[PDB]
């Protein structure tokens, strides 16, 4: 298997640049060129340019030129890309690739890196349970939920009993208002197993470095 | 289309030669470089001279050579992939040294 | 510059139905014996993945209901019979003579059975509120088509101001949509009033989907 694994979320101040990277493992790294790609918000993707390893080669698009710089290290099979003059125009997600050679072309892809260009101050969110309320409908499966408000930036893990609960959940995609995003998540198990067996909802927020856990209870 | 000629230079460590040359733009991964090197005596000609290949390179270690001579080189490359080749570019400028006594 | 186009931009075929999209480009991209356009499968929240390669090759993994064929300029990738882990957005990318670059995309949706939405209402909570927060949420999940209508009514009358509903994209198993509308108001707001109601309107039934509570 090969791996990407690419640095995390970035909140950058416009005029400044950012340097995200991109460990490789699974394959020889000077055996294929890195390529990068800019996934802008809801759209289809840009190339930026690829890398060769082995001599530092470089080749880039140039709608990217003097923009982007694609560096390597190999002692830590590491590839990095740094954005300078960032404006609000580079807000995307940014992600980073192995070629082939036998295809040339993106075989193998990172998860990718979300970078915010904006001057609005990191906001720590507010995670508030979501309780059902006395009586339900005819419940056989029971509905929960976990709203998380007032965050800023991008983005929010969020999951169900650290994750061991997974079926049944619906995270929505985030709305942003006045500088905050907001979001929501339902999570639906079984009434034979709530209040029975605790639900816990655990959110996190890379960017203001930090996780809360509301374990789910009924109202009173 | 065709490369341009790539180009040539020669350089020294204690008293091993090399030849390093480059291109105008990196080669894409899906297609080699075939590069084809030679070098020679002022003495001798090009004509009259063993010319080496070598693919996706940049440099060419050199033998032992004679104190106290006037050598040359040049290097030209084509585009391949698959068997299929390109046209071969104008010879790179030729380069010369003179080794060490 | 190598310009791809990727026609239609979105399609909606049915389960086990057939799926093809095309994808033409400004000039053409074979050469080297092979035509260098891939094709490329991205998920929500998911990076691309390697499809076809080469033009007819399919990557490591791809299941035999994905092919691709075309030429010199125009090419098509046909998924049959379509199946609920398909539905994603689809990009084609050439690499003949650089810059790379990629379609618009297609995104298919699959179609199935008709499926009505699973309403849940929750009131603000005991944490928000001490904060002078008074935010009322609602769940419409597992819905099919994707076009689900809200409203909300606060002791009878109407509300338009302060609804602000997400909608999830299409699951990749049961192939239903889901969206959340979350009406956020003052605390004081809040309190002055009783019965929170929000409903939702689907083709389901002309008959609407009705929930609400009491303080
Ligand atoms: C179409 O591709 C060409 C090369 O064939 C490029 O010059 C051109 O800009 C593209 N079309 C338009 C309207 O730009």
């Amino acid at each position: 298997e090969v791996q990407l694994q690419q640095s995390g979320p970035e909140l950058v101040k416009p005029g400044t640049s950012v340097k995200m990277s991109c460990k490789a493992s699974g394959y020889t790294f000077t055996d294929y060129y890195m390529k990068w790609v800019k996934h802008s918000h809801g759209k289809s993707l840009e190339w930026i340019g690829d890398i060769n390893p082995s001599n530092g080669g470089t080749l880039y698009n140039q709608k990217f030129k003097g923009k982007a710089t694609l560096t390597v290290d190999k002692s830590s099979s590491t590839a990095s890309m740094q954005l300078s003059r960032l404006t609000s125009e580079d807000s995307a997600v940014y992600y980073c690739s192995r070629g082939d050679g036998i295809h040339g072309g993106f075989a193998y892809w990172g998860q990718g890196t979300t970078v915010t260009v904006s001057s609005a101050k990191t906001t720590a969110p507010s995670v508030y349970p979501l309780a059902p309320v006395c009586g339900d409908t005819t419940g056989s499966s029971v509905t929960l939920g976990c709203l998380v408000k007032g965050y800023f930036p991008e983005p929010v893990t969020l999951t169900w009993n650290s994750g061991s609960l997974s079926s049944g959940v619906h995270t929505f995609p985030a709305v942003l208002q006045s500088d905050l995003y907001t979001l929501s998540s339902s999570v639906t198990v079984t009434s034979s197993t709530w209040p029975s067996q605790s639900i816990t909802c655990n959110v996190a927020h890379p960017a203001s470095s930090t996780k809360v856990d509301k374990k789910i209870v009924p109202q009173v | 289309i065709q490369m341009a000629p790539p180009s040539l230079n020669v350089t020294k460590d204690g008293d091993s030669y090399s030849l390093r040359w480059e291109t105008m733009k990196m080669r894409y991964e899906h297609i080699d470089h075939t590069f084809e090197i030679q070098y020679r005596k002022d003495t001798a000609t090009w004509k009259d001279s063993k010319t080496e290949t070598l693919q996706n390179a940049h440099s060419m270690a050199l033998p032992a050579l004679e104190p106290s001579t006037r050598y040359w080189a040049r290097v030209r490359v084509r585009t391949s992939r698959t068997g299929y080749n390109g046209i071969w570019s104008e010879w790179s400028e030729a380069r010369s040294w003179d080794t060490e006594s | 510059n190598i310009v791809l186009t990727q026609s239609p931009a979105s399609l909606a075929v049915s389960l086990g139905q057939r799926a093809t999209i095309s994808c033409r480009a400004n000039e053409s991209v074979y050469s080297y014996g092979d035509s260098f356009m891939h094709w490329y499968q991205q998920k929500p929240g998911q990076p691309p993945k390697l499809l076809i390669y080469l033009a007819s090759n399919l990557a490591s993994g791809v299941p035999a209901r994905f092919s691709g064929s075309g030429s010199r300029t125009d090419f098509t990738l046909t998924i049959d019979p379509v199946e609920t882990d398909d539905a994603a957005t689809y990009y084609c990318q050439q690499n003949n003579e650089d810059p790379w670059t990629f379609g618009g995309g297609t995104k298919l949706e699959i179609k199935r059975g008709d499926a009505a939405p699973t309403v849940s209402i929750f009131p603000p909570s005991s944490e928000q509120l001490t904060s002078g927060g008074a935010s009322v949420v609602c769940f419409l999940n597992n819905f099919y088509p994707k076009d689900a209508n809200v409203a909300w009514k606060i002791d009878g009358s109407e509300r338009q101001n302060g609804v602000l509903n997400s909608w999830t994209d299409q699951d990749s198993k049961d192939s239903t949509y889901s969206m959340s509308s979350t009406l956020t108001l003052t605390k004081d707001e809040y309190e002055r009033h009783n019965s929170y109601t929000c409903e939702a309107t689907h083709k389901t039934s002309t008959s609407p989907i009705v929930k609400s509570f009491n303080r």
